[PDB]
């Protein structure tokens, strides 16, 4: 379980917010396996345009 | 990734953000800027202020940042940090 | 306008070998030059811009001099994959461009004779009524050589094409072939026919003949 | 990042040659860049045919200013040039190319500008013939302490030929030259093999000649 | 070479940030102040509050970032 | 957690936090 | 410049002032005091109400 700033990440966001607020609310850890694959699950507050 | 990570530690070596990203201090950075709209938020009339939602694109040069791609697994195009 | 002579043509060298190319403008362009390399089958090349800044990424090798007028590409030491053909090209405040010809560097090695083949037309050439002789130079080194068509000690002119190949890396020589065409009629109104070939190589001139 | 060139390969002379060439992940809309054209030919070298900016401005080589137009297109990030009444002259490869400017300040004059090509594409040989496709004709050169021999292939069109011997057995010494374009606009050439003349009664010396538009294939044997 | 990167070097590679620019402690740093206002934004009533949009001109002088354009090639300035 | 420890500093070393995980040019 | 909708800017003088100089006070003490008197446009206010 690892700092999620200290490995790589996508640059996933939520690109139709209304605020512009595009990113997650909190970083959290990500879950490494030894096999290389990694799963994030950060919380966010979005405020999407609809 | 080992390529591009040889790279990206070659690259900011020894470069610096402070001067303009130029050869020659007489050499001028020549900017294309080009707004794109997404959304027009809000026209508020009492206060005079319109709420827009822009990208606002910008392409320039920056001569310290070149490298061959032969020398790096050809590696032509790198995402790094603003 | 603005007119660049590239010199010297050709320019054979070795590896470790020091080499200059020049490049001269017919007026002053001051440092408004660059230059460029060109593999065979490949786009050209950035090496030097203004005439003495080495573009990010190329070998320390290569370096560029001059002001006005005389302009010099350098490499200090000739190395495999430096063969290649260097050009010189002038630009001015506006895109508008001159291009001087090409200087090619190619492998040095010793002066090989040519080895000197005759040819006639094939029968059936004949029969299709027409009659190409073809004399052959095989093996010779520098590229510079001569090669004159005489028919019965009568020279020829204006009915022959010449034809070379690259030259090979397991031996790095040049070969030639000259084809003369005629006609029927020509090709039998004349008994014999030869080659005559001149080189650096060679301590005289050699003919290679035939008789009908 | 990259840079390519689309067009025919062939031209019949007094049309117009067009040629298109499209940027792989940019875009023409670049205050930095002109596009422009340069054709290499054996005999004339590199030249500069014109250059092109985003917003419409357009610098042409003189000698080929009343022939050419050179045209943009930024909805598909294309940009494209038109040579008119085009000659045997104008065979060449030509390339598509990046005139990269660099803008420099001077105090009391303003802007002042240098350029240097920074990218090409891979070039688009264009040959400029009257001539139709036309199949090649064999003739063996048969040989005079090491004899030479070789076939002759006259009058074929368009290029390439793929010449082998003994089915690509014979490689050693063997020497394939460029074609020549004669004066009635077609290709020859000839292949040429030198051999031990001991081995000139025990081996057998076959060439087969390929010629793909017009789909002929020869196997001439050549012997004494 | 851009000569903005040498006169950086020259200029701040031995420099202070956190000391007021004076060669001796008791001389004061003289400040040009001017004040542009852009937008009167609002002003609240029940909020009591005057909201501007304004940029601020400041001057003054750094006797240790002094240098002269005829060293560093003709800059005139440097950001 | 001297393990843990170990594992990470054997992980993490010439690691680039900001380069794409690609073995080869065009990995997706 | 775009004038408020609601607030027209008739003055805007500046003034620096310097205080709390005397010996007692300690070291002085200065600052800058732009004094914008501005005025309400009341159309809005007449028209409406
Ligand atoms: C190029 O080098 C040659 C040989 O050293 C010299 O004679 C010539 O003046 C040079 N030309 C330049 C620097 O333009
Ligand atoms: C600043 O330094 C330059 C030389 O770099 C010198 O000519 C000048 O007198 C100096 N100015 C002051 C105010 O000390």
């Amino acid at each position: 379980r690892i700092t999620a700033e200290s490995v790589w990440l996508p640059d996933v966001v939520l690109l139709n917010n209304n605020d512009g607020n595009f990113d997650v609310a909190l970083d959290i850890s990500v879950v490494v396996s030894s096999d290389g694959s990694v799963r994030w699950q950060p919380p966010g507050i979005y405020r999407s345009s609809c | 990734s080992e390529h591009e990570t040889r790279l990206v530690a070659k690259l900011f070596k020894d470069y610096s953000s402070v001067v303009r990203p130029v050869e020659d201090h007489r050499q001028v950075v020549e900017v294309t800027v080009g707004l794109q709209l997404i959304q027009l938020i809000n026209v508020d009339e009492v206060n005079q202020i319109v709420t827009t939602n822009v990208r606002l694109k910008q392409q320039w040069v920056d001569y310290n940042l070149k490298w061959n791609p032969d020398d790096y697994g050809g590696v032509k195009k790198i995402h790094i940090p603003s | 306008d603005i007119q660049m002579t590239q010199s010297p043509s050709l320019l054979p060298a070795s590896v470790g070998e020091r080499v200059t190319i020049t490049c001269q403008a017919s007026q002053d362009i001051n440092n408004y030059l660059n230059w460029y390399q060109q593999k065979p089958g490949k786009a050209p090349k950035l090496l030097i811009y203004d005439a003495s800044k080495l573009e990010t990424g190329v070998p320390s090798r290569f370096s560029g001099s001059g002001s006005g007028t005389d302009f010099n590409l350098t490499i200090s030491s000739l190395q495999p994959e430096d063969f290649a053909t260097y050009y010189c090209h002038q630009y001015g405040n506006l895109p508008v461009h001159t291009f001087g010809q090409g200087t090619k560097v190619e492998i040095k090695r010793t002066v090989a004779a040519p080895s000197v083949f005759i040819f006639p037309p094939s029968d059936e050439q004949l029969k299709s009524g027409t009659a190409s002789v073809v004399c052959l130079l095989n093996n010779f080194y520098p590229r510079e050589a001569k090669v004159q068509w005489k028919v019965d000690n009568a020279l020829q002119s204006g009915n022959s094409q010449e034809s070379v190949t690259e030259q090979d890396s397991k031996d790095s020589t040049y070969s030639l072939s000259s084809t003369l065409t005629l006609s029927k009629a020509d090709y039998e109104k004349h008994k014999v026919y030869a080659c005559e070939v001149t080189h650096q190589g060679l301590s005289s001139p050699v003919t290679k003949s035939f008789n009908r | 990042v990259q840079l390519q060139e689309s067009g025919p390969g062939l031209v019949k002379p007094s049309e117009t040659l067009s040629l298109t060439c499209t940027l792989s992940d940019g875009s023409i809309s670049v205050s930095t860049y002109y596009w422009g054209w340069v054709r290499q030919s054996p005999e004339k070298g590199l030249e500069w045919i014109a250059s092109i900016y985003y917003t419409g401005d357009s610098y042409y080589n003189p000698s080929l200013k009343s022939r050419v137009t050179i045209s943009l297109d930024k909805s598909k990030n294309q940009f494209s040039l038109r040579l008119r009444s085009v000659t045997a002259a104008d065979t060449a490869v030509y390339f598509c190319a990046r005139d990269h400017r660099r803008s420099f300040w001077g105090s009391g004059s303003g802007y002042n500008y240098r350029y240097y090509f920074d990218m090409w594409g891979q070039g688009t040989l264009v040959t400029v013939s009257s001539a139709s496709t036309k199949g090649p004709s064999v003739f063996p050169l048969a040989p005079s302490g090491t004899a030479a021999l070789g076939c002759l292939v006259k009058d074929y069109f368009p290029e390439p030929v793929t010449v082998s011997w003994n089915s690509g057995a014979l490689t050693s010494g063997v020497h394939t030259f460029p074609a020549v374009l004669q004066s009635s606009g077609l290709y020859s050439l000839s292949s040429v093999v030198t051999v031990p003349s001991s081995s000139l009664g025990t081996q057998t010396y076959i060439c087969n000649v390929n010629h793909k538009p017009s789909n002929t294939k020869v196997d001439k044997k050549v012997e004494p | 070479k851009n000569e903005e990167l040498r006169l950086y070097h020259h200029l701040f590679n031995n420099y202070d940030p956190g000391s007021r620019p004076v060669r001796e402690p008791e001389d004061t740093v003289t400040i040009s102040l001017k004040v542009t206002l852009t937008n009167l934004i609002s002003l609240n009533e029940k909020e009591e509050t005057l909201t501007t949009s304004v940029w601020i001109g400041i001057d003054w002088q750094d006797y240790r970032l002094n240098y002269s354009k005829d060293d560093f090639g003709g800059i005139e300035t440097l950001r | 957690s001297e393990a843990e420890g170990r594992l990470r500093e054997k992980l993490f070393s010439g690691y680039d936090s900001s380069v794409r995980p690609a073995r080869e040019v065009g990995d997706r | 410049y775009t004038e408020n909708g609601e607030w027209a800017i008739d003055f805007c003088p500046g003034v620096i002032r310097r205080h709390h100089g005397g010996a007692t006070d300690g070291p002085g003490e200065t600052d800058v005091i732009y004094s914008l008197i501005i005025r309400r446009k009341p159309l809005f206010y007449v028209i409406n109400i």
